[PDB]
């Protein structure tokens, strides 16, 4: 996914300690404008829309 | 001596359908046992004829199902009788369990517990059935379901991958499901015989819950014909469904071939699991959801331990009747919610209904029995 | 021609299980035909969309 | 004393052809079995179809 | 296309589209239509009012349509 | 098991019966029949009906809230 | 986008419980399929011989199959030549790989027609309301010039262009090809391709209702007759003293 | 039984289905076999009754 | 797979790819023969010994 400037800022502003799986956005991406993920949900394996 | 009474083979028949002392007052509600019997055979017979043309390969699975409805002589009715019979099998199954609950029939522990095994078995059976056409709902249904098992700590991932035969619901998974869907109904039958074996130690219960040794009649004119009239009524319901509305209870999407990349916005079970489905997603937890999903069915095994009333049936107990009907009404809510998206209203009502289901069976119904005993000075 | 009517049916055909069976089998044969044509014609009337059109296209073979 | 054992009136349930104590039942027997067997014959014919 | 074939759809749609329920819905359409035109940085986009109009119209469409269709 | 003749002990009960070929299959069918169904209905409505309307109501409300929710005025 | 509208209830001539199809209307609808739809829509499950009992005759059905070329089996050299068209073949034609549909129409596939009516939600109504009810984009919602507008579509961003008024046709005897008319026929035909058994089933269903209406009372009377003995049984208790 | 004029597609699938269901039926019959056998018990090499030494 | 297109291939798929698919396949094949050797002993035993009188 190609993320715009607005989406990069919104993920960096997320209160990390309230998350179910604590992780900063910048340790989930190499370049801030590109997020690469597996289209498999961690609950029961469906594909996130 | 006779011939019926003495012959090793006929004895069994005689002792089960001819001279069997039956209560003179059992009503429709007692018919669902024979109706399940008919549904079991109907499922096996149409099931076999479908297997004579069906292919268990992803390449031709859907096509073979289509081949049946257009090309195979009368292949279409057979196919719809099968599909709709599976639903008829669940309507009868639900009447049967409910009848047992209202009437106290569960006090026959072995019979009932065997009945729970029979419920689970036809459930496991029908789930695998629905995957066979390899429709979008077959595949995503197969996916959503099996993956539940991945919530079991430390063993869940290996378990799900073991039954999958890969990392997804693929080739190995379809063929697999065919084989199990073929053998399961035979095993069901052997168990239905053990069910009937335990039932015979006491004979049937009746609406009053009071013993009927004082007024038994032969199964031989009375219940043979009443079962006959009743099977005819099952045929009407089934045929009305298949010859006029064969997709009414079906999902128009299982008509689009499986696509492991296309997740439908939909994604729901066949109607007979909708209540359990609603209970499952009411929980904001992976483990708890499946722990409570399981518990919504296995609770039938706790029922006899929660009998608290001094009377067996509900015929004479008003307070208990209300609670029972609220259970059935709560189960409509659950299925209705289960067939709806997890967005507004639906989340909190389906959440509270789940609590109610368990508050009802586990706390409310027993408490009512104690109160009722007390009102009667017992 | 009414009391004696079901009486004759019983006397001549229902008494023995022999005739009883023979009559319902002879009775199944005729009935099948009468019900089939009789019901086809009811399905025929409420419609008139299928092969009533045949008269046109064919014949030119 | 077992001589007091009545036999409850069944007029309420008796077919019309058997309502008179004054006459035989043998007369209406054929029509009566006829009627009841016709029902089962017609049924089997139906089921056969 | 330019002028020559009488669409029954178009014919019956006129009489239909007109009628009470649709007059009112189209009123809100236009009302809301003109709001969205009158701005810049907005997003309340009129998708809804259109469908409501269509529903009311289309129910009446079906009821009166097919009769003439041969 | 079970059988007949080994069920239980019963004394002093007479049972008058009549042959099926001498009685009617549907005696006062509509006459006594319909009153009975109404009476059976009265006896049970207050125990069966209420739970269900509670769902009927929860169903129609539940649907209205959902559909009305996907709409919006200001903000 | 997350908002939607549901189709009306059109009085199809096959809507009633015991209602056949208009077989003349399945024809014209096949005609609509043949030229228009076919270029983009695969109908993998219908064959030419399937039409024989339905609309056309042996001869006519042969001819329509002969107006295409198939790619028949290999001979001596391991070939792949062309053949006139039997009656035995089906209607798989548009293009091979699903990706070719995308390459053409643009990352979108005109979903196969053979099962459409039965796969939508709303039957022929969804499709009829779609095809006939094309309209114009209201305020603030711009598209992508390949994403046309249809209110009867999830999200409303559809990849199909409105192809119903392109007045083609061979309504043999004489039927005007208005947008409405071509749409009824195309859907009437589609009902048939999705559910070919449709009529025969309703004929059996008619017979099922008549048989049951005869059988039901009879079995009931058989059972009541046998239960008679019990229903009118009278009890009396006569204890000693 | 062929499902055509030869041993083709229809014939193979057919044979699968019957080959799947037959052994279950065999089993039900093997139980009836054992049911009748039980009325007398087993025979023995001498062919003489063995009630005297079971 | 019960389809002529993949029937043989699926049988081959079992012996090379399916873990321990080969023994299962040969146990099946050879078990069918074992089933006939036992069947023949059984019938013969019955014949020699007069067991058929049941
Ligand atoms: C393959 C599924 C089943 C079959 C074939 C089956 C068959 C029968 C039959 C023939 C009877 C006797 C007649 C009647 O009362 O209906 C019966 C009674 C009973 N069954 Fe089932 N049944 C099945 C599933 C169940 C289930 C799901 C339960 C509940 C867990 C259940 C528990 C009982 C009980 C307790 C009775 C005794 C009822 C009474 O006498 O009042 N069985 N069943
Ligand atoms: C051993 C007897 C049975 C056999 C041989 C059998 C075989 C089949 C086959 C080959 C299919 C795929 C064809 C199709 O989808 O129509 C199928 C589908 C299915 N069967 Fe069975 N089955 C049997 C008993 C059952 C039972 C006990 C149930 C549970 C009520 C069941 C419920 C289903 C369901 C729900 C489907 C999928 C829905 C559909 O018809 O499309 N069948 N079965
Ligand atoms: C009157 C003949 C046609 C009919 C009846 C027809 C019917 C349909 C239907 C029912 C759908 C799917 C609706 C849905 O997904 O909910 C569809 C999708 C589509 N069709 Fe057609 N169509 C016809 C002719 C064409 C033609 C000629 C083209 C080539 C311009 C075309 C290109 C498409 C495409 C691209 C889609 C996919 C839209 C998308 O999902 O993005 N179709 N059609
Ligand atoms: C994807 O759609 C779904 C189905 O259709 C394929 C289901 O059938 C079920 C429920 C199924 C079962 C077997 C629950 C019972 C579990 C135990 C341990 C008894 C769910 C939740 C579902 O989401
Ligand atoms: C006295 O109570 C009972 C009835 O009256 C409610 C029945 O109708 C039946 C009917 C059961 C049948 C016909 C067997 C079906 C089972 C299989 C595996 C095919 C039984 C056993 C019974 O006990
Ligand atoms: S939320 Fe359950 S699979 Fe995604």
């Amino acid at each position: 996914r190609h993320r715009t400037k607005k989406e990069i800022d919104q993920e960096a502003a997320v209160e990390v300690s309230q998350l179910r799986d604590p992780q900063h956005d910048l340790e989930r991406v190499k370049k801030p404008e590109w997020v690469i993920l597996i289209g498999v949900c961690t609950h029961l394996g469906c594909v996130p829309i | 001596t006779n011939i019926r009474k003495s012959h090793p083979l006929m004895k069994i028949v005689n002792n089960a359908f001819i001279d069997l002392p039956a209560p003179s007052n059992i009503s429709s509600w007692w018919n669902f046992g024979s109706l399940l019997g008919i549904c079991l055979i109907l499922q096996i017979l149409t099931g076999l004829f479908l297997a004579m043309h069906y292919t268990s390969d992803t390449t031709t699975a859907f096509s073979s199902v289509t081949h049946i409805c257009r090309d195979v002589n009368y292949g279409w009715i057979i196919r719809y009788m099968h599909a709709n019979g599976a639903s008829m099998f669940f309507i009868c199954l639900y009447m049967h369990v409910g009848r047992g609950l209202y009437y106290g029939s569960y006090t026959f522990l072995e019979t009932w517990n065997i009945g729970v095994i029979l419920l689970l078995t036809v459930m496991a059976t029908a789930f695998m059935g629905y995957v066979l056409p390899w429709g979008q709902m077959s595949f995503w249904g197969a996916t959503v379901i099996t993956n539940l098992l991945s919530a079991i700590p430390y063993i869940g991932t290996n378990l799900v991958e073991w039954i999958w035969g890969g990392f997804s619901v693929d080739k190995a998974t379809l063929t697999r499901f065919f084989a199990f869907h073929f053998i399961l109904p035979f095993i069901i039958m052997a168990i239905a015989m053990v069910h009937l074996l335990f039932l015979h130690e006491t004979g049937s219960n009746n609406p009053t819950g009071i013993s009927s040794d004082v007024d038994k009649i032969p199964f031989h004119p009375y219940y043979t014909i009443k079962d006959i009239l009743g099977a005819l009524l099952l045929i009407l319901a089934l045929m009305l469904l298949v010859l006029f509305a064969p997709d009414l209870l079906g999902d128009p999407d299982n008509y689009t071939p499986a696509n492991p990349l296309n997740t439908p916005p939909h994604i729901k079970p066949e109607w007979y699991f909708l209540f359990a489905y609603a209970i499952l997603r009411s929980i904001p937890n992976k483990l708890g959801g499946v722990l409570a999903l399981a518990f919504s069915i296995l609770i039938l095994a706790l029922i006899p331990l929660l009998h608290t009333s001094k009377q067996r049936s509900m015929m004479f107990r008003p307070l208990s009747q209300c609670l029972f009907w609220a259970l059935v009404a709560d189960l409509l809510t659950l299925t209705w919610i289960g067939g709806q998206p997890v967005e507004h209203p639906y989340i909190t009502i389906g959440q509270l209904a789940s609590v109610l289901y368990f508050l009802l069976i586990l706390v409310l119904m027993p408490t009512a029995g104690t109160i009722e005993n007390k009102l009667l000075k017992w | 021609v009414a009391p004696t009517l079901t009486a004759r049916l019983y006397s001549l055909l229902f008494r023995r299980t022999s005739t009883f069976a023979l009559t319902i089998v002879v009775g199944a044969l005729f009935f099948e035909r009468a019900f089939d044509q009789g019901a086809d014609a009811i399905y025929e009337h409420i419609n008139e969309g299928k092969l009533w059109k045949h008269i046109k296209h064919k014949y030119e073979n | 004393s077992h001589t007091d054992i009545k036999v409850p009136d069944f007029s309420d349930y008796r077919r019309p052809e058997v309502l008179d104590s004054t006459k035989s039942s043998k007369e209406s027997s054929e029509a009566r079995k006829g009627f009841s067997y016709l029902v089962t014959a017609t049924t089997t014919v139906g089921v056969a179809y | 296309e330019e002028e020559e074939l009488v669409d029954p759809l178009t014919t019956v749609r006129e009489q239909c589209e007109q009628l009470e329920k649709c007059v009112k819905a189209r009123e809100r359409l236009e009302l809301c239509d003109e709001r969205v035109s009158s701005r810049s940085q907005t997003e309340e986009d009129c998708t809804e009012e259109l469908l409501d109009f269509l529903h009311a119209r289309d129910h009446c469409v079906a009821h009166k349509l097919f009769n003439s269709l041969k | 098991g079970r059988q007949f003749g080994h069920l239980t002990r019963v004394r002093h009960v007479i049972t008058y019966s009549l042959s099926p070929f001498e009685q009617r299959a549907f005696p006062h069918y509509f006459s006594k029949g319909i009153p009975n169904v109404l009476r059976r209905t009265r006896a049970c409505i207050l125990r069966v009906a209420p739970p269900f309307v509670a769902f009927y109501l929860v169903y129609t409300w539940g649907t209205q809230e959902f559909e009305k929710s996907k709409r919006k005025n200001p903000a | 986008s997350d908002l939607e509208l549901h189709p009306p209830s059109y009085p199809w001539s096959h809507r009633g419980l015991l209602s056949s199809l208009d077989h003349t209307s399945i024809r014209r609808g096949f005609q609509v399929y043949k030229q228009v739809c076919s270029s983009c829509h695969s109908m993998d499950y219908v064959a030419y011989r399937h039409l024989v009992g339905v609309c056309y005759t042996e001869d006519e059905a042969k001819a329509l199959a002969e107006e295409v070329e198939v790619q028949d089996g290999p001979n001596e050299d391991g070939e792949m030549f062309m053949r006139p068209g039997k009656l035995s073949d089906y209607f798989p034609k548009p293009y091979p790989n699903p990706e070719a549909a995308r390459a053409a129409n643009n990352g979108a596939l005109p979903p196969d027609l053979s099962y459409i009516v039965r796969a939508r939600h709303g039957g022929e109504d969804y499709v009829f309301s779609l095809l006939t009810g094309y309209c114009e984009p209201p305020t603030g919602v711009s598209l992508r010039e390949g994403l046309y507008f249809n209110p009867y579509f999830p999200g409303q961003a559809i990849g199909m262009a409105p192809p119903i008024y392109n007045e083609v046709l061979e309504f043999d005897d004489g039927t005007p090809a208005t947008m409405s008319q071509v749409a009824k026929d195309v859907c009437t035909f589609l009902r048939w391709a999705a559910e070919p058994e449709h009529d025969h089933r309703k004929r059996m269903g008619l017979k099922m209702l008549l048989m049951m209406g005869l059988l039901l009372p009879l079995v009931y009377a058989m059972k009541r007759h046998k239960w008679s003995v019990l229903k009118s049984r009278k009890l009396a208790y006569r204890p000693p003293k």
